[PDB]
């Protein structure tokens, strides 16, 4: 039980040792056959991952439970209640989650390294977090930070799932208390 | 060692073309009227000319091959310029 | 240019739909073509294109989203037809969707509507909703009309029956599809069948019941008289040419008109230019009439129309075997000019190799050319292979196709305390190409009786051959190759027959006591010759093969003898070429030593068990062991003897094993009916027969000498039989054949069985 | 059989049941919660796991249909480019049938339709979206199909040599010029075409392919 295969694709590996394609040069006085193509791979320069690398899981756009989320990030997105943004306070400290940076201006507060817990994930993740509200009242949880073992991940599969999951954690709290 | 061997079916590879179909070529043909009653040749030309390669072999039984190939060689407007017919081979 | 406003839809994949160019050009069938294309798309109830500009202005009335498609299986017609949720309805389903849902009610009534509700965000919601009646069936429905035959003897037909009880099943409404218009087809094909030329159905008369409780439908004819047929003139083409379809017309005069031999020489000639390249060659048939002769002259109009090539031959289907592996077993030339019976011969072929069922080929034209053809087989690709495991330590494994190739290997192996075999072999078909095959085989046998080590009988048997077929005719084959065995035995007791055997080899082993020692090794000439015709691979309907081994020792060698062994398999449809289709199969089998003789006791045939004739034991019918006294040198550690000395035996002692004779001879004669009903309409990977199984084996050396008693071992005689009920089931681990039997005879054929379970690959 | 627990709490139980279950049982939960909530808020992302799961569970041709009732449903978008990469890596998997699969054997000839269909589903997916975190990898894939098919065209042209067939094998060389000119298999085929000319006592074109040779090496 490696955990690994629900992150991969099925098949082997084999098609990245392909070798790569070279045109053919036309002798003096012809031209080859031409050409329909109909079959044809345009230039695109990298850059992400490959093979195994890849990551096939299921992209995140949950919860919204008004409900609708806007788009992803880097950000994070939640008609609408009164008042009383101490609410996510209170969630937050319904977690037990540790908390550093506090901020009761603006409405922002900046949630520390608290690790977090995935059945699908091979080693582990965690980082720390950024919750805010932009008022007519939306709720926005960004992050900068990652760590997977340790090393920091930067990838934008990742993002997602770790934002949104952060973001299904404040959902969860704000929705059992606010019902 | 093969002196005399078995078996084998035959083998039927080309255009068909009848000798007598063949004698209603003429030059000046516009190329669809080649096609007319030929047939839509099976070898065309690449490498960048325009000819019509009408080919008839048979490999029937073991016995041997036997292939006439005539060429025709077109211009650039459609017509034919050039008719290259050489029965059997060597 | 400015859109608006367009739900759904954005801007991107809307302007590439349409030749915009985007500054520009002014013409005015672009904005039919522009607006033409964008009501292409599918997206738009209404689109208005207008110039306010300088820029150009849209308008778009977005198409529907529908929410919920609410009936009130029930879906099963909507989901298909049809739209689920999604699209873009419009206008033109209310049409459609309403026709449709009233003419799909009708089977396994009611007028139904449509309720277009819109919601918020994009537009509608629908319900349909249903009426309770009413119903019609089939009320009173006749021609007025014929005066021959008589009215009841004029309708049958495929339909539709108005109306009698009892007691009647299926029924019971019909209209329009394969029924009434169908029927009237039968109709017409049965009056312009016997005689009653130009014979033309006026119009049709379809009224509804007032009450709704029934519908009426009747036809005008219009006879015909008689005219009895005169004659045949062919005019046209081609090259074909002549003489096949001056016979294929060779009908006399005098004899009446039938439309369906004219039918029949239309596809009769289209099959003969078929052959020869021409594969779409117009043909009609027009009759002309004489009034004041009893007589007609038939006008056969024929155009070949420019015999067809062949520009590329693809095989789908095949996810497993190679695509030479179909590519090889054609004859038609990829680039070369098509003909019907070549392609056929491919489907031939490719049913005969069983790799695939069901195999399917298509002759479709190219796009441009009234010259090439692309011709497609499909191939479903069945499962070659068995996997047998028993348990003692049992392991075999068969494969026809490997995994691409067609490579044919087999693996057999068994160890326990006592036996230690193995058997490898493979044979590849297509060695070069034109179907010479070549394969290899190698044995090792080798048991002891107690080990533990050196006491008692021990046999240990080398081998190994291999054979090189090629064809001769399409059908037919033969093969020559060479093996080699080795054999060595040590105890072993004394028995009549096999010493017998010892006796002639030149050794005198000591009568009987114990012990004895033999090495023999022996080479062998192997011969072969394969016909096989048949319909597919496995599962035959119809067809045969027959198939001939033999061997002759050749020198120098220790043992010298010859075997000929022959199987035949026959199977004759009694419908159409399907279904019900009765069966038989033969295996004989003889030889003999050569010189002072006598065939050695490890080739004897056997008999008996699902591969002989079933519902007996294995490798027991004619021939069993007749044993003499001896002594043990192992006796009793709880171990039971036949005959010994203390326990004390010695005159000459029967025996129920069974050492098999040089002669034999079995015969099956199977009833295969389609399997009893709960069927799959696939049931075509299982097969169900009735059969009546026989045979005998006889060592024809035997006696007189011995004056008994014991019974006589060369003799046909007495035979054994069988008959009872078998099935083969195709499963993923490989095909299962069962059978329950038993007897007609035996007559002391020994044990048996009576349940067999065999997998096999057995035959 | 699944029960009539409230619709948020079943997506979570067949959520962890899909994290870490054996998919199909969790795949009868999404199954229903996509019956129930025909339209959202979670049938997007029950549909996407439809999808996901269904691949990993040797479902393929579900897995099929069910991308492509998605993409033609709701194309709007991100998140879809996923679901694009999805398509042609079912389409791929269906290629490799296979235990062959275990040993060496090269899957080159077979019956290549659903190595096509992978490579027009990537094709649109890079011509197409080419940001997404998926196309460069869809871009190798491609590469490696297109070699594929030219190896079954080389495949078609290597037996019909051995048959005599060299009509056949200038026009299958030909067509393979004609759709993949710079791969493998094509150059490698050259040769092919060259010894049918000559086979077919056509001497022109034999020195034309034979010059077409000397022109590049390999490969």
């Amino acid at each position: 039980s490696d955990s690994r295969y629900k992150r991969q694709v099925s098949g082997d590996e084999a098609y990245l040792e392909a070798a790569p394609l070279a045109e053919l040069h036309a002798p003096a006085g012809m031209i080859l056959p031409v050409t329909s193509g109909d079959y044809a791979i345009p230039v695109t320069n990298g850059s992400g991952a490959v093979g195994k690398a890849l990551d096939i899981r299921p992209p995140a756009q949950p919860l919204a439970l008004g409900a609708r989320t806007q788009f992803t990030g880097d950000t994070a997105s939640l008609g609408r209640g009164n008042t009383l943004w101490p609410q996510v306070v209170s969630v937050l400290q319904a977690k037990n989650y540790t908390i550093t940076q506090r901020d009761d201006a603006g409405q922002t507060l900046t949630t520390d390294w608290v690790q977090w817990n995935r059945l699908d994930e091979d080693e582990q993740y965690r980082g720390r977090y950024q919750i805010s509200v932009k008022p007519q009242q939306a709720v926005t949880v960004k992050l900068l930070n990652l760590e997977q073992a340790g090393k920091p991940v930067a990838d934008a599969a990742s993002m997602q799932r770790y934002s949104t999951e952060m973001m299904n954690v404040i959902s969860a709290g704000l929705d059992k208390s606010a019902t | 060692t093969l002196e005399r061997v078995v078996y084998r079916p035959d083998i039927n590879q080309g255009n068909y073309l009848t000798a007598n179909d063949v004698s209603k070529i003429r030059v000046g043909m516009t190329q669809q009227q080649v096609a007319y009653a030929l047939g839509t040749p099976l070898m065309s030309d690449p490498f960048g000319t325009n000819t019509w390669f009408y080919v008839f072999r048979q490999q029937p039984g073991h016995e041997g091959v036997t292939q006439q190939t005539l060429t025709l060689t077109f211009n650039s407007s459609g017509v034919l310029t050039n008719i290259d017919n050489k029965p059997a081979l060597s | 240019i400015h859109f608006e406003g367009l739900q759904r839809v954005a801007v991107g994949a809307a302007l590439l739909s349409m030749p915009v160019r985007t500054g520009d050009t002014v013409n005015d069938e672009d904005i039919s073509n522009t607006i033409r294309a964008l009501f292409a798309t599918g997206n738009f109830e209404d689109v208005r294109v207008l110039r306010d500009g300088d820029t150009l202005l849209v308008q778009v009335k977005e198409r529907p989203t529908i929410a919920s498609i609410t009936f009130s299986m029930l879906k099963q017609n909507l989901e298909a037809s049809g739209v689920r949720v999604g699209e873009s309805l419009d206008r033109t389903t209310i049409a459609d969707i309403e026709k449709g849902l009233e003419d799909f009610y009708y089977s396994v009534s009611a007028s139904v509507k449509a309720v277009v509700t819109p919601l918020p965000r994009n537009r509608v919601d629908l319900k349909l909703v249903f009426q309770e009646g009413v119903s019609a069936e089939i009320q009173q429905i006749n021609i007025v009309g014929n005066h021959a035959f008589t009215t009841d003897e004029l309708i049958s037909h495929f339909q539709l029956r108005d109306e009698v009880p009892w007691w009647n099943v299926v029924g019971d409404r019909k209209y329009q599809k394969q029924k009434l218009a169908g029927d009237l087809e039968t109709l017409r094909s049965y009056y312009l069948d016997r005689g009653y030329a130009r014979f033309n159905i006026d119009s049709t008369q379809v009224s509804l019941t007032p009450d709704k409780k029934g519908i009426y439908v009747t036809v005008n004819i219009t006879e015909g008289d008689q005219y009895k047929l005169s004659g045949v003139e062919v005019s046209g083409n081609l090259a074909g040419h002549s003489a096949e379809i001056e016979q294929l017309t060779k009908i006399e005069p005098g004899e009446l008109y039938n439309g369906t031999k004219v039918t029949k020489m239309e596809d009769d000639i289209k099959k003969l230019l078929g052959r020869y390249g021409y594969a779409y060659p117009r043909v009609q048939s027009m009759p002309e009439i004489n009034d004041a002769d009893k007589t007609v002259k038939l006008r056969v109009n024929v155009d070949a129309g420019n015999r067809f090539y062949v520009r590329k031959i693809r095989f789908e289907g095949n996810d497993t075997s190679k695509d030479a592996v179909l590519r090889r077993e054609m004859r038609q030339m990829e680039g070369a000019w098509l003909g019907s019976d070549l392609v056929d011969q491919g489907k031939e072929r490719l049913n005969r190799l069983g790799f695939f069922e069901t195999v399917d080929t298509d002759t479709q034209r190219v796009p441009g050319s009234p010259d090439q053809v692309d011709v497609v087989y499909k191939v479903k690709e069945r499962n070659t292979g068995s996997f047998n495991f028993g348990i003692s330590f049992q392991a075999g494994v068969q494969q026809d196709n490997w995994l691409g190739t067609g490579y044919a290997v087999g693996i057999n192996g068994t160890k326990n305390d006592y036996q230690t075999y193995a058997e490898l072999s493979v044979t590849n078909p297509y060695f070069t190409v034109d179907g010479v095959s070549l394969g290899g085989r190698l044995f090792y046998n080798d048991f002891q009786a107690d080990d533990a080590d050196l006491s008692d009988y021990t046999n240990k048997s080398y081998g190994t051959d291999v054979t090189l077929g090629f064809p001769i005719n399409e059908y037919n084959s033969l093969r020559a190759g060479l093996g080699y065995v080795h054999n060595s035995l040590s105890n072993m007791q004394p028995q009549v027959a096999m010493w017998r055997y010892l006796y002639s080899m030149g050794e005198h082993p000591s009568t009987s006591d114990q012990d004895n020692s033999f090495k023999t090794d022996d080479f062998t000439f192997n011969y072969g010759w394969t016909y096989n015709k048949l319909d597919r691979g496995y599962f035959p309907t119809d067809g045969s093969r027959v198939n001939l081994t033999g061997k002759v020792t050749i020198p120098g060698s220790d043992n010298e003898y010859y075997k000929v062994t022959l199987d035949t398999a026959t199977y004759v449809p009694i419908d159409d070429d399907h279904k019900w289709v009765v069966l038989g199969r033969t295996r004989w089998g003889y030889g003999d030593g050569l010189g002072g003789k006598e065939m050695p006791f490890y080739e004897n045939f056997y008999a008996g068990g699902s591969s002989t004739v079933r519902g007996f034991q294995s490798n027991t019918i004619g021939p069993k062991a007749v044993y003499f006294p001896h002594q043990a040198s192992n006796y009793d550690p709880d171990y039971d003897y036949e005959c010994a000395t203390q326990d004390g035996a010695k005159d000459l002692c029967k025996s129920d094993d069974a050492v098999g004779g040089n002669a034999m001879a079995v015969a099956s004669l199977e009833f295969i009916t389609p399997t009893p009903f709960i069927s799959d309409k696939y049931a075509n990977s299982v097969r169900t027969s009735f059969f009546w199984d026989m045979g005998t084996v006889w060592d024809t050396n035997w006696d007189s000498s011995q004056y008994s008693g014991y019974p006589d071992y060369s003799d046909p005689s007495n035979i054994r039989m069988s008959a009872g009920i078998a099935l083969q089931w195709m499963s993923p681990l490989g095909p299962l054949v069962f059978s329950y039997a038993q007897p007609f005879k035996k007559y002391d054929g020994d044990k048996a069985e009576q349940f067999q379970f065999n997998i096999g690959k057995t035959w | 059989e699944v029960p009539d627990n409230p619709p948020n709490e079943i997506y979570a139980t067949a959520q962890q049941k899909l994290q870490d279950g054996n998919w199909r049982q969790a795949i009868t939960q999404l199954e229903a919660l996509d019956n129930r909530y025909p339209f959202g808020p979670y049938s997007q992302q029950v549909q996407l796991d439809l999808i996901y799961a269904y691949y990993k569970n040797a479902d393929l041709p579900l897995a099929q249909a069910a991308i492509d009732r998605f993409i033609r449903l709701n194309p709007t978008h991100p998140n879809i480019d996923y679901v694009m990469y999805m398509r042609g890596l079912t389409n791929m998997a269906l290629d490799d049938s296979a235990l062959q699969g275990f040993f060496g054997v090269d899957r080159s000839d077979r019956d290549p339709q659903h190595a096509r269909a992978a490579f027009s589903d990537f094709s649109k997916l890079v011509r197409g979206y080419p940001n997404s975190q998926y196309t460069t990898d869809a871009t190798k894939r491609l590469v490696f199909l297109k070699d594929r098919l030219a190896k079954y065209e080389y495949s078609v042209a290597e037996y019909y040599t051995e048959r005599g067939a060299w009509v056949a094998v200038v026009n299958r060389v030909e067509g393979m010029l004609r759709d993949y000119p710079d791969t493998q298999a094509t150059r490698d085929a050259l040769p092919l075409m060259e010894n049918a000319y000559r086979q077919m006592q056509m001497n022109a074109q034999a020195e034309k392919v034979a010059k077409i040779i000397a022109a590049n090496s390999s490969n």
